[PDB]
RNA sequence: AGGUCUGUGAUGCCCUCAGACGCCCUGGGCCGCACGCGCGCUACACUGGCGGGGCCAGCCGGCGCCCGCGAGGACGCGCGGAGCCCCCGCCGUGGCCGGGACCGCGGGCUGGAACGCCCCCGCGCACCAGGAAUGUCUUGUAGGCGCCCGCCCCCACCGCG
């Protein structure tokens, strides 16, 4: 399964296969935010919606049955904010970014909803494992 | 990347805005040596006028670098937000700029004028030079 | 966020249930708030951590220290056994150390004969005890004085 | 002064019919239902007290108590309160 | 106090550092900046290079540091 | 001498209402959520009425400036004294605390 | 008939919970089964000065107050609503010790 | 003759008692600043800072959807856990991308009421490991890293853990 590969050859294999294959695009705010309060500058990559996503997608897989809402993904994709003569403080990420993301990939119906939050769908497991299987040699 | 050489045009310090550039530093921090550029205003700048961020600001040619004068003084039209500027909502005609070098100094000073005149508690303080907002004085802060 | 004493996990209701019936051995290791729960059977020499093998252990130098006690005995045990660890607590190097107690601790019940079972105790605690016997110090109480157990608020005399 | 009225401007202005949110604090039903009338209490505010010495200062609110640090240690033993550890 | 450029002036990279480099059999970007004068970046592009052109070779690698050996002898 | 682009001599003689969205954020806020009290409203009839036909004394030291507040004089309190205060167009959308000190400059 | 009871006793003295434990399991064998489940002990805490002036060292107590409770709900079908009754006034009046029941 | 009559329907003797030291209202102040010192917090960098990703706690513990760069907001239900660290890259000894005080435009929250607290763009102070002098510490200890409660309309560089 896609536990047997490390994460990060897959996440990044996966991105790749993402934006050839239409599946999702970066929209037009990107060009100037952050993640974060917490963050202090842009990031200096230029695919980051990407990894984004396939960190997402995997995160959906592994909980499985279980349903995950926007904020509780925010809260796996937190920092610490610096700069304040003041002692740190954790805060969370962005939500915007991780709605769309979201909102995107279950219109393809790779996701799901439910009573509460979304959760994988069988389409989902199907391609997320032929992947993973393509890529484990 | 991948710019061992210096480019046949190479430019070994750059001068703009009266003010002097080095070109072996990276370009998104050059320009921070300008007064009312920093690190986000410009990254978002150099984007919209398809220059390379991640490059020695020597290897920065002049036609690289008309367009980017080009987008300092109508940056609304070129796309970026108003909450991304220096100056929004200007006291007199209530519009929106940003304020580069020369002009940041003539500005500070007449609204001091305009404080003066009108006989408020900040200006006040500011020529005795005082804490203005409420940071608390008596402790500390001595020689 | 798990807590190590839950019936969810002593029981590993994770298994499902026909499958839960295969298991015969049960198994425990520990360090800190760290507990693991073993559930050792016959098989073909195959190891899972949280649904992880051993090869893929994160912190990544300790692979090694997980897999110690294989080298040390040799892998004709393991390679006739199967395992399916599960951890929950404290700390990446405090599961580290729980996870391979539990490993010996479990092959050590494999094996009916005794005397193998002395044997190969003899074998293995001579190169280091703690993969049998639980360290047992763990996290102290502080006290109002200061902002430690035994460090005080500094005095100024004068 | 019933015969005071105001233009219409200064009216729509006026704050929206709404209780204030200073509810003061009411430690049992029992002790409240709801010239110098007109201004003899009208600053409402939290008062809350202690229900033994009715002191407005260092108030145990925590568990619904409203017991002060001081006026606590003497009764601490018949609520059941106890030192140990 | 000290400078340092950031980008080789021309027949500078190939008149010296490439011949100099060659004739070690160890490496690392530190060294090659201390040696020759020049920032470390610098450093890491041609041992790119010359990786890709097969002269050294990699015995440690890892973000903080990686060394080199000299393959050609 | 312009206000938001606003011409002056137009500003007077305009309701508050108008200009409102081209303030700042604690004006609107108490404005169109908090409404205002009664005696602040007494205060600017008051006002109203003595253009219509002394200098006015208050204690209101949290009351926001209105365009129809413009050259008049009037006297607020420090804690002891009344003190007077000119309007004049970039007063406007403040409070009266600002134009009136508490306390005196400390010279040793 | 059938009412799915529930039986909730909650105390702060860890001898008459247990105590009480004992009278009700032996006085429900019968009307079904009782078995109990024993939950986290709630304990409350307390810091406080021990000084009513703040003079001399700074000197802390340390109260607290630990609340046990046990719930048994296995009445369920197998108590009526005076079948309830019978049990609870056959165990024994401690003093203290606070007991709701609820379908 | 240590501290507490300013914790109390604990109190002796004095003082105040209808222009009140009683009680209630409106404002101001307790925070003001040429100066001496006590407990703390943040740093002086490569055994590091920035960007992206992977991952585990305990006293214990609440969440979805949609707007908004964010902080926050409108609706609707009962459900739920992090920093250091590890991996990949950029910077390259420059008071520099170390450090984040001060100041200039702007957007919001609490509240009857901001002088209070949060977020965004720009400006970018002292500081190169600290004199005479001095404090604490023996195993899950020192130190480093963060997380909860108390007081609380809002707010923790404090305190108990």
């Amino acid at each position: 399964s896609v536990t047997r590969v490390p994460a990060d050859v897959f996440i990044n294999s996966f991105a790749a296969h993402l934006k050839n294959r239409g599946i999702i695009k970066c929209p037009a705010f990107t060009d100037y935010v952050k993640t974060g309060v917490s963050r202090q500058y842009a990031p200096r990559d230029a695919d980051w919606f990407y990894i984004k996503a396939a960190s997402v997608i995997r995160h959906f897989y592994i909980s499985g049955s279980h349903s995950i809402g926007v904020a509780g993904l925010a809260r796996k994709y937190s920092s610490l904010q610096k700069g304040k003569t003041t002692p740190h403080h954790t805060k969370r990420a962005s939500c915007k970014v991780i709605r769309s993301i979201v909102s995107q990939f279950l219109g393809q119906k790779l996701l799901i909803a439910g009573e509460r939050g979304r959760h994988i769908s069988p389409n989902g497991r199907k391609m997320v494992e032929d992947f993973a299987e393509g890529l484990q040699k | 990347m991948t710019t061992i050489v210096q480019p046949n045009d190479y430019r070994d310090l750059l001068r703009m805005f009266n003010t002097n550039i080095q070109g072996k530093v990276v370009l998104e921090c050059a320009l921070v040596g300008i007064k009312g550029i920093g690190r986000r205003f410009a990254n978002v700048a150099l984007k919209k006028a398809n220059i390379d961020v991640h490059k020695r600001a020597g290897e920065l040619t002049a036609a690289e670098e008309d367009a980017l004068m080009k987008v300092l003084e109508d940056p609304l039209s070129h796309g970026i937000p108003a909450w991304m500027l220096n100056r929004n909502n200007d006291f007199e005609s209530g519009k929106d700029m940003h304020i580069l070098v020369n002009t940041i100094a003539s500005t500070h000073r007449a609204d001091l004028e305009r404080l003066r005149k009108t006989r408020c508690e900040r200006g006040v303080r500011h020529h005795h030079n005082l804490k203005v907002r409420g940071q608390h004085t008596k402790s500390t802060g001595r020689r | 966020m798990a807590k190590g004493n839950r019936r969810d996990l002593l029981e590993r209701n994770d298994i499902e249930v026909r499958e839960r019936d295969k298991y015969t051995v049960h198994t425990l290791g520990k360090k800190k708030n760290s507990v693991a729960v073993a559930f050792v059977k016959a098989g073909k020499g195959d190891i899972l951590v949280n649904n992880v093998p051993l090869a893929l252990v994160r912190p990544e130098i300790l692979r090694t220290k997980v897999s110690e006690p294989i080298m040390i005995l040799g892998e004709s045990l393991f390679k006739g056994l199967d395992m399916n660890i599960k951890v929950a607590g404290g700390g990446h190097v405090s599961q580290i150390y729980a996870v391979r107690q539990a490993i010996s601790r479990g092959v050590l019940a494999s094996v009916k004969d005794e005397a193998a079972r002395s044997e190969l105790r003899a074998k293995l605690v001579s190169y280091d005890r703690q993969l049998v016997v639980s360290d047992p110090r763990r996290c102290e109480a502080k006290k109002f004085g200061g902002r430690g157990a035994r460090a005080r608020r500094q005095k100024s005399y004068r | 002064r019933n015969l005071g009225s105001c233009g219409a401007e200064d009216l729509d202005s006026r704050v929206h019919p709404s209780t204030i949110f200073w509810p003061t604090e009411a430690d049992n039903i029992n002790l409240a239902s709801g010239m110098r009338e007109t201004e003899f209490c009208t600053h409402i505010a939290h008062k809350r007290e202690c229900r033994i010495c009715g002191n407005y200062n260092s108030v145990y609110r925590k568990y619904g108590l409203f017991i002060c640090r001081r006026c606590f240690k003497e009764n601490a033993g018949k609520i059941g309160f106890v030192k140990l550890h | 106090k000290v400078d340092y450029p950031t980008l080789f002036a021309d027949e500078a990279a190939m008149n010296e550092a490439l011949k100099f480099i060659k004739n070690s059999k160890c490496i690392t970007h530190t060294q090659i900046c201390e040696r020759l004068r020049v920032s470390v970046a610098l450093a890491k592009r041609v041992m790119r290079q010359l990786v890709k052109s097969g002269d050294f070779a990699i015995v440690s690698k890892s973000s903080r540091m990686t060394i080199f050996k000299n393959m050609t002898k | 001498p312009n206000f938001r682009g606003v011409e002056v001599e137009k500003l007077a003689t305009m309701k508050i209402t108008d200009i409102l969205p081209k303030l700042n954020a604690r004006c609107r806020r108490r404005i169109g959520k908090h409404g205002l009290s009664m005696k602040h409203l007494r205060f600017v009839n008051k006002l109203r009425l003595r253009r219509a036909a002394k200098i006015v004394r208050t204690h209101l030291r949290d009351m926001i400036i209105f365009p129809e507040m413009i050259g008049m004089t009037v006297s607020v309190y420090n804690g002891r004294q009344f003190i007077p205060v000119e309007i004049k167009p970039p007063m406007v959308g403040r409070a009266l605390r600002e134009y009136s000190m508490s306390y005196k400059i400390v010279s040793h | 008939m059938h009412q799915k009871y529930t039986i909730i006793v909650v105390g702060k003295d860890l001898k008459l919970v247990e105590r009480y434990v004992k009278s009700i399991v032996k006085e429900g064998r019968a009307f079904g089964i009782s078995g109990p489940c024993r939950a986290p002990v709630r304990r409350l805490t307390i810091t406080t000065r021990k000084s009513p002036c703040g003079e001399g060292t700074n000197t802390w107590h340390r109260f607290e107050l630990r609340m046990y409770k046990r719930t048994f709900w296995v009445t369920c079908g197998g108590n009526d609503i005076s079948t309830i009754l019978s049990k609870t006034v056959v165990i024994p009046g401690i003093q203290v010790t606070v007991e709701v029941e609820e379908p």
